[PDB]
């Protein structure tokens, strides 16, 4: 009956309400194309749009709509929407109704926007936005705890206690998989491989997936990369080319424990998320660092709920007992949790409606969200 | 409903006929015969005045459409099959002369390499056309030209006449009418293209590696055939000359540079996720590619550079195939022309109409704004 | 051991050479290697064939020009030791390496491997006793007398953006491209194949370069040049025939500013300054405008910095005081912050001495740098 959109800086997933996993998954990109006065042959596509920008990469030049979880171009986030609708899901979206999704502390004009768009050029019978956070904890299954959420827009963290969201307790922070993205590629540049043009960014990216791990401890595993060359591995690329780099892996991804390498100034993703639950009541700590869940791809790196149960306790006390959850599908954990929320009988009533959105207009869902 | 005219200029000859037919209709070479004139002129020229060139344009197109085509153009579309890089003056000229003179309904300036690549019916090519004056490479990826990745040594047929030219006139033979050597100075044009297409005899890679280190410092002399001229004046021209011509399009040494070189300073501009589909679509086109065994010490010497220290740290492994067209070497850029045209009234829209020249100024060349 | 220390200025174009305490650099050249192209029958051991510096300018059409850097990154190593060779030789310098310490520059952002493989060609094929590496940027400002500013530059190889405040070089805040007077050269060439003058061999490129030099304006409007017809002006060879450049002198530069024509996307000079201010602090962004150093050969194009005001004015904030400020001496200004630098007292506690370097190695260099 209702579709769920978890629409991604990164990764835009979509499918139905009451499902295990997604159908349509793709990259949020709308490549243009080298703008020459030479033509071209036997037709082709103006602008195109998720996996066709992905397959034909090397000349088109690869802009995300969504920036830090903002939607920075609203042409391209309308072309994507579309490109979800009626290629991928193969359904127009007059019938369903319309879950989606954003980070939390994000521009109040954005929702409006989002809003907008959807019903008067979408024309959608009702929809809501929700937090991701909230979805994810509720994809989980547990009511209480802290959800250290991660994906290449925004990291950010929301403490709940019982189906009691601390909204003051919200911590969202500037680095993310993008920044880390960015950092793999310069550091790359150090090393005589090279790539400034955005069809390479996408193969950063792919290297990062693959190789980078967490370090259970930064100067450890420098001593080691100096001394050993087992641990530089090789990747391939889509040429035939193949390039080997030692200190690059677990360097990478410690941005996120470190955010001055990057130079950001601020406070890492492991005492950020100590910050945020130190923001809470003093009685509902134990449960939030009980319940430490994590989710989205940032947190997808081996040996990164290692690395959170070492740090967050040593910044707690030593009598705390710390545990991470840190499931085998929390890549895809904030639309699972929208399949659960749109799959539920209770949420039938906490829809918005056509007719509510004629009466109020783009200020209504700001009451509707939290 | 209409089917619309294709021509496709050049220096040594040009392809020309109706669009939807499979291959051309005939082929006239670029040259004109005019009364009271010693030598014949050559009708596609660059840097040379501007009312000369476009009385010699006319003069070749009335020439033209009444022997290939048996029509006016003045009822259906045009399709001028110009070479990327052929000179916006040369343009200009042709522009003028087929609205201003003839005054036909529609006109289009569309590249060479992609029409090409129109024929095999793929979205992404290297391609490599060898035709007269230069031997230009430019690479295709889904549909669009990448354009800063390129390369164009002067090294056509021209330059194969020139080496001919030299090399005969060092060690020629002509009987009496014996000995005689170099009484004649020179020799003319149509002659040395009947040379180059029926004695020439190209070498393999081992044949060739071994010719250069003859040069400086023998092996595989043979066969050496004559070669009937008029005037009573036979010349006995040998095999280890012929086989010497065809080997400097193949010289990399102190120029770092060679037909073969060329394709892989194109493939090293290209970005990377390009670089694969490019590599295993390698389509060669042109004059000089109809030559008898091309393609195998084309193939040959490609595969040998890769080889080579230098192109291992950026090519490496890479499957050089050479996907070949339906029609011959020579005549590939004429059929996609006549692809593009005779299929697609649709796709006769975007290009330029008489309505737009006189209004305007001009059919718009790849350049600012 | 402390000599006369000397000061050479590294560029794929130009190299130039002399000693500290100067005014102008006496030994200016440009940085190649020439060799025969109808070479002699054995293919190792050359004898006559090498010629570096003025000798190679003189006899143009004899030798086939390769150029051992590109994109401030040497490719070729033989070569570049060779011209170091010739440097040092009694052709130009007329003293040994052993005596006294260097003062090499390079670009930034490089790759720390040809910086190591720099070192190693100093330290232990010539017998330096003390080897310094430095920015063009920090350089620059030496030469100008100044602490504060931007420094664009647009040499051969690289253009690149560096703001320093008060001495002060912001790592995050630099912008580099692969798009610089070597790249305007050969797409001026490309150009002259549409004029119909077409240039192949590496000595005939050269004759690109000095059209470039001599016969290139910037306009302000570049649509309003288009619309216009061009006059066709004229320029003579060193052969003897005349050329008409046409529309190809004007539209060859503006390459710098928009590289959409190329088929490669970069950011440009004016998107790099105007981002390099962007990227620093809120309240280092108006002295940053105000301090703006250009620098390099590909800033002497005419109506470039009146071009470069007018992309500043369009793309920073409204009612700033922009100064785009430029010495007469452009081209030689990283030499003479180079000779300022060594002149300074503290110069000798910068330096990586050879004792240094047989201890520690690479690592030493790369702390010293930074």
């Amino acid at each position: 009956a209702a579709l769920v959109v978890d629409n991604g800086s990164g990764m835009c997933k979509a499918g139905f309400a009451g499902d295990d996993a997604p159908r349509a998954v793709f990259p949020s990109i709308v490549g243009r194309p080298r703008h020459q006065g030479v033509m071209v042959g036997m037709g082709q596509k103006d602008s195109y749009v998720g996996d066709e920008a992905q397959s034909k990469r090397g000349i088109l030049t690869l802009k995300y709509p969504i920036e830090h979880g903002i939607v920075t171009n609203w042409d391209d986030m309308e072309k994507i929407w579309h490109h979800t609708f009626y290629n991928e899901l193969r359904v127009a979206p007059e019938e369903h109704p319309v879950l989606l999704t954003e980070a939390p502390l994000n521009p109040k004009a954005n929702r409006e926007k989002m809003t907008q768009i959807m019903f008067e050029t979408f024309n959608t019978p009702a929809m809501y936005v929700a937090i991701q956070a909230v979805l994810s904890l509720y994809a989980s299954g547990r009511t209480t705890g802290i959800v250290m959420d991660s994906g290449d827009g925004v990291t950010h963290t929301v403490p709940i206690y019982e189906g009691y969201a601390l909204p003051h307790a919200i911590l969202r922070l500037d680095l993310a998989g993008r920044d880390l993205t960015d950092y793999l590629m310069k550091i790359l540049t150090e090393r005589g491989y090279s790539f400034t043009t955005t069809a390479e960014r996408e193969i950063v990216r792919d290297i990062k997936e693959k190789l980078c791990y967490v370090a259970l401890d930064f100067e450890q595993e420098m001593a080691t990369a100096a001394s050993s060359s087992s641990l530089e591995k090789s990747y391939e690329l889509p040429d035939g080319q193949v390039i080997t780099i030692g200190n690059e892996r677990f360097r990478c991804p410690e941005a996120l424990f470190q955010p001055s390498f990057l130079g950001m100034e601020s406070c890492g993703i492991h005492e950020t998320t100590f910050n945020s639950i130190m923001k809470c009541d003093v009685d509902i700590r134990k449960d939030l660092y009980a319940n430490t869940v994590l989710s989205g791809g940032t947190t997808m790196y081996p040996g990164i709920a290692d690395r959170m149960q070492k740090e967050i306790t040593a910044l707690a006390p030593s009598t705390m007992k710390i545990k991470i959850i840190a499931p085998p599908e929390r890549k895809y954990s904030v639309w699972i949790g929208g399949s659960i929320l749109a799959s539920l009988s209770t949420f039938q009533q906490m829809w918005i409606s056509k007719q509510e959105y004629d009466e109020s207009g783009p200020s209504i869902v700001h009451r509707k969200c939290f | 409903e209409k089917t619309a005219v294709v021509i496709d200029l050049g220096e040594a000859f040009t392809k020309c006929g109706f669009a939807g037919e499979t291959g051309p209709r005939c082929i006239i070479p670029s040259v004109i015969k005019k009364a009271g004139m010693p030598k014949p002129i050559k009708v596609v020229q660059y840097n040379i005045n501007t009312e000369e060139l476009y009385s010699y344009l006319k003069e070749f197109i009335h020439i033209l459409y009444f022997r290939h085509l048996l029509v006016n153009p003045r009822d259906r579309r045009v399709v001028v099959i110009e070479s990327v890089l052929c000179p916006s003056h040369f343009r200009e000229t042709l522009t003028r002369v087929l609205f201003k003179y003839f005054e036909v309904p529609s006109v289009l300036l569309a590249p060479s390499h992609l029409m090409a690549l129109l024929t095999l019916g793929i979205n992404s090519a290297m391609v490599l056309d060898c035709g007269y004056r230069e031997s230009l490479v430019l690479p295709i990826y889904e549909g669009i030209p990448v354009l800063n990745c390129w390369g164009a040594l002067p090294l056509g047929g021209k330059a194969l006449h020139k080496e001919l030219e030299t090399q005969l006139l060092e060690q020629c033979t002509v009987d009496t009418g014996q000995s005689l050597p170099s009484v004649m100075g020179s020799i003319p044009e149509g002659v040395l293209e009947d040379i180059k297409v029926r004695t020439c005899f190209v070498s393999d890679l081992t044949r060739g590696l071994k010719i250069q280190a003859a040069k400086f410092n023998r092996p595989s002399p043979p066969p050496n055939v004559d070669y009937p001229l008029d005037g009573e004046k036979i010349l006995h021209v040998l095999g280890s000359i012929r086989d010497s011509v065809v080997e400097i399009l193949f010289e990399q040494d102190n120029e770092e540079k060679s037909v073969a070189t060329l394709i892989l300073d194109s493939l090293m501009q290209c970005p990377i996720d390009t670089r694969k589909q490019l590599a295993e679509n390698l389509v060669i086109i042109g004059g000089t590619s109809m030559l008898p065994g091309f393609l195998h010490r084309l193939l040959a010497e490609i595969r040998y550079l890769v080889e080579k220290p230098k192109y291992k740290k950026t090519l490496g492994t890479k499957t050089f195939r050479i996907h070949t067209p339906p029609a011959k070497a020579n005549c590939v850029a004429w059929l996609g022309g006549a692809i593009f045209g005779a299929l697609q009234d649709i796709l006769g829209s975007r290009s330029v109409s008489k309505e737009y020249y006189n209004q305007t100024g001009r059919i718009p060349d790849w350049c600012s704004l | 051991i402390a000599n006369q220390p000397v000061v050479i200025d590294n560029g794929s174009g130009v190299i130039k050479a002399g000693f500290a305490g100067d005014q102008i650099p006496k030994y200016c050249f440009p940085n190649y290697v020439g060799r025969p192209k109808h070479v002699r029958v054995m293919a190792g051991a050359l004898e006559g064939d090498i010629f570096i510096g003025p000798k190679a300018e003189e006899h143009r059409g004899l030798l086939s020009i390769r150029y051992p850097m590109e994109h401030g990154i040497v490719k070729d190593w033989n070569d570049m030791e060779r011209i170091w060779q010739y440097v040092y030789s009694k052709e130009q310098l007329q003293t040994f390496s052993e005596e006294h310490p260097v003062l090499l520059t390079e670009a930034p952002l490089n790759p720390r491997k040809n910086r190591e493989r720099a070192a190693e060609v100093f330290f232990e094929t010539f017998n330096v006793p003390a080897l310094f590496i430095s920015m063009q940027a920090v350089l620059s400002l030496y030469a100008t007398g100044r602490t504060t500013g931007v420094v664009l530059d647009s040499g051969d190889g690289v253009t690149h953006a560096v703001p320093i405040y008060e001495g002060f070089a912001m790592p995050h805040s630099i912008m580099r491209i692969d798009i610089a007077g070597r790249d305007v050269s050969r797409f001026l060439r490309l150009y002259l194949r549409k004029e119909g003058y077409d240039f192949h061999s590496s000595s005939e490129f050269e004759i690109v370069k000095a059209i470039k030099e001599r016969a290139c304006y910037l306009s302000i409007n570049p649509q309003k040049d288009e619309t216009l017809e061009t006059e066709k002006a004229q320029y003579y060879l060193p052969d003897g025939s005349t050329i008409e450049i046409g529309p190809s002198r004007f539209r060859a530069p503006e390459l710098l500013f928009r590289p959409d024509l190329i088929g490669e996307e970069s950011e440009g000079i004016h998107e790099v300054l105007v981002f390099a201010i962007q990227k620093s602090d809120m309240d280092l962004r108006r002295t940053l405008f105000s301090n703006i150093v250009l620098s390099g050969g590909s800033t002497l194009f005419k109506g470039f910095g009146d071009r470069l005001l007018s992309e500043v004015k369009k793309l920073a904030p409204k009612d700033v005081k922009i100064r785009i400020s430029a010495p007469q001496e452009r081209l030689y200004s990283t030499w003479i912050g180079g000779s300022i630098l060594a002149s300074l007292d503290t110069f000798k506690k910068m330096w990586v001495s050879k004792k240094e370097y047989e201890e520690d190695g690479a690592r030493s260099i790369h702390r010293k740098t930074f």
